[PDB]
This record gives structure tokens, sequence and C-alpha cells, in this order.
């Protein structure tokens, strides 16, 4: 009883943006937290 | 015509998520938390100091010119729809330029670059070294509130420094539906060189919009939005379905158009979210980056064209850089950069 586990260990991408305007504020590669 | 403020957007981003990629390619083993807008906001104040060739290849790395119709305006907008309280999550952006008050500036430069940017304006005498990075290292400090406390290391300026052109960004998110303490848990991540570690992950069960995404080569990317309370800030999350296909591949292909495209794509579905908190710090030289994306210029003596500002000696970028930082928890994300280009100091 549970939906598809979506895990993040290994090194991803983030990109925190303004969504109406659509200004990429930030950006990241986490490699090793 | 698009809403103004969303075209510039656009562009803006486009071009510092396009610096990013330049960043990213030189730190590809290590961590790397960028501020794409941060960047576009002292080129655009640059692209007036500037001129001859120098300023063309600014302006056709950046993709527009500050100067056109309806340009600046439209930046200044987007500077108030970004700060505005009806985002419920906070930003502050703030840009400011430090000149030195011996400098015959040329004609009509002050009242001009302030008609068009209209943003903070400093005569410092940088003879007077340490106070002079005083200034702006404290500038720095109070309009990214606290985060960042000395962007200039010492001997970063000197009394040969004329131009300092900065900008300070700040964002205190909270997650919209944020993470339960009690799930946080050791899990394991694995590096890319092929060892894990033991890093406290935050869990959650919910309906987050997500989408596959292919990439040319065939591989599979997952895509998810995570956004915060105003519901018009969020992050987005990408990652590998596959840990044998490297973060390289997706970093290579973006662009603020793939962006809006998973953001386009995307359906609220349910799934359990696992993912590290982390808290990084890091410091950027922009300088080769830029440089790979055309404006060569700007870097090498003798070459950079300043005319726009001064013309009593000839100048350049004698260092560009980023200073960005970022703590994601349980509650929410509160990222702060500082870019500053220094024209006249190593």
């Amino acid at each position: 009883m549970a939906p598809e586990e979506i895990i993040m260990d290994r090194p991803f991408l983030f990109v925190v943006r303004h969504n109406p305007t659509g200004t990429v504020l930030f950006m990241g590669q986490v490699m090793e937290p | 015509v698009h809403h103004p403020p969303s075209y510039v957007a656009h562009l803006a981003s486009d071009f510092g998520v396009r610096v990013f990629q330049q960043v990213a390619q030189a730190s590809k083993d290590r961590n790397v938390v960028f501020s794409p807008y941060g960047v576009a906001s002292v080129l655009a104040m640059l692209q007036l100091t500037t001129g001859g060739e120098t300023q063309q290849q600014i302006q056709a790395a950046m993709g527009f010119k500050i100067d056109d119709k309806g340009m600046a305006p439209a930046l200044r907008h987007l500077y108030k729809e970004l700060m505005g309280p009806w985002n419920k999550d906070e930003i502050s952006t703030t840009d400011a330029i430090f000149v030195q008050r011996d400098l015959k500036l040329v004609q009509g430069f002050m009242p001009h670059f302030f008609r068009l940017f209209r943003s903070t304006v400093k005569q410092v005498d940088f003879s007077e070294v340490e106070r002079a990075r005083f200034i702006i290292n404290d500038w720095v400090k109070t309009h990214t509130k606290g985060m960042i406390s000395n962007l200039l290391g010492k001997g970063a300026v000197d009394q040969l420094t004329r131009l300092v052109l900065v900008n300070a960004l700040y964002f205190n998110g909270q997650w919209k539906t944020p993470f339960p303490d009690s799930s946080t848990h050791r899990r394991l991540f694995h590096k890319s060189d092929g060892s894990t570690v033991s890093v406290p992950m935050m869990a959650q069960t919910n309906k987050f919009n997500y989408t596959e995404f292919t990439t040319p080569d065939g591989h599979y990317y997952d895509i998810l939005e995570l956004p915060y309370h105003g519901d018009t800030l969020s992050m987005f999350i990408a990652a590998p379905y596959e840990k044998e296909v490297p973060l390289s591949a997706l970093t290579n292909i973006l662009s603020a158009q793939l962006i809006s495209h998973w953001k386009g794509n995307m359906t609220r579905l349910p799934r359990l979210l696992v993912l590290p908190k982390f808290s990084l710090e890091t410091e950027v030289d922009l300088r080769k980056p830029l440089e790979n994306l055309g404006m060569t210029d700007m870097f090498r003596q003798f070459q950079a064209d300043f005319t726009s500002l001064s013309d009593q000696e000839p100048l350049h970028v004698a260092q560009a850089l980023q200073k960005v930082k970022i703590e994601v928890n349980e509650s929410g994300t509160v990222p702060s950069s500082s870019t500053a280009v220094i024209v006249s100091a190593r």
C-alpha cells in the first residue's frame, strides 16, 4: 500500500523559479550533501 | 504581445542557465549552487558602462539590449513583481554601482544610468582601501540579510580599482506542504565516483507535479515540482532513473525553455518523495564561463572598451564572481546570492 517512490539518492539537479514570469532565480547541482 | 517582464525574464534566465552550464562543466564532480538571475542583473548594468565591440559581445551573449524601447522599464516591473507581498514567499533583489569619485565620467552617463536602472549609486575613494570594501561588503551583508558576510576577500579590490557593479539576491521560501520532521531518516547517497554515504533525507507522501523527460541519447530523467506556499514560486527536482547515467547528460541540454516545457507537461501524481536535506555554499569565478559565451574583450586589456563610463584611462574587468548559499530543510528554502564584477582589482 504505497505509490511509486522517488528517491533522490544520486546527484540531482534543482531549479527554483518564479513561475508566472519564468524567472530562474537559483540553480543547483548537488553532487554530495 | 506577451507580458513585457515575462519576456525579459526569459532572456535573463536563459543567459543565466547558459552561464551555469559553463560553471557546471568546469565543476563536474563538485557541488554548485548558482544564480542565473544574479549574473544577468550585473551584466545588464555593464551594458551601459561598456562600448564598441566589448558592449556588442555582451548584448550578443545576453540576447537583448538594455537600451532598446521598453526594455529597461520591463526589467524594473520584473524587480517589482518578484518582490511583491502577493507571492507570500519573500524575495529581495538589489543592484548597486560603486565608482571612483575622481573618475571623470563621460557626459550623460550618471543621470542616464539612473533613469534606466534607478538603483544605488555610491561614490567611493578606493585609495582608502580597507574602508572601501567595508562599504561594499557591508552593503551586500544587509541586502542579503546576513547571508554572505564577506563577499570581497582582502585584496580583492585596491587603489587602482575604479568600478564595482554588484547584485544582492535573497529568497526565503516555505514549502506549501513541509516535510514531516519524524520522516527525516538516514539513507544512502551514491556519489558520482561510486562511493555511498549516510545523509539525513526528508520524506513525504503526497501528489506532486511530475513528468518523465527523455534525453536525446535515450535516457529517462525524473522532473518534480515542490511549490512554496505562495504558489508562485517553486523548486524543480531533476534526477535520472538509472544511476549509471550521470547528471552531466541532463545539464548539457539545459535551457530556460526546457524548464518551461517540463512545467508545461506536468500532472499531479501521488508519489513518496525522499529528498536529502542540504546546506551548500559556493563561490564561482565567472571569467572563463563568460569568455566561453563570447564576452572575451571585457577581460583583455587594451581591448576592453569602457568608453561609455569614463575615458581618462583604459579599463577592464579585473575579475567577475558569484558567491551563493542555500539552506534546504523540512520547512523551506533560504537561498541567497551576491554577484559582483570588478574593474581594476585582482
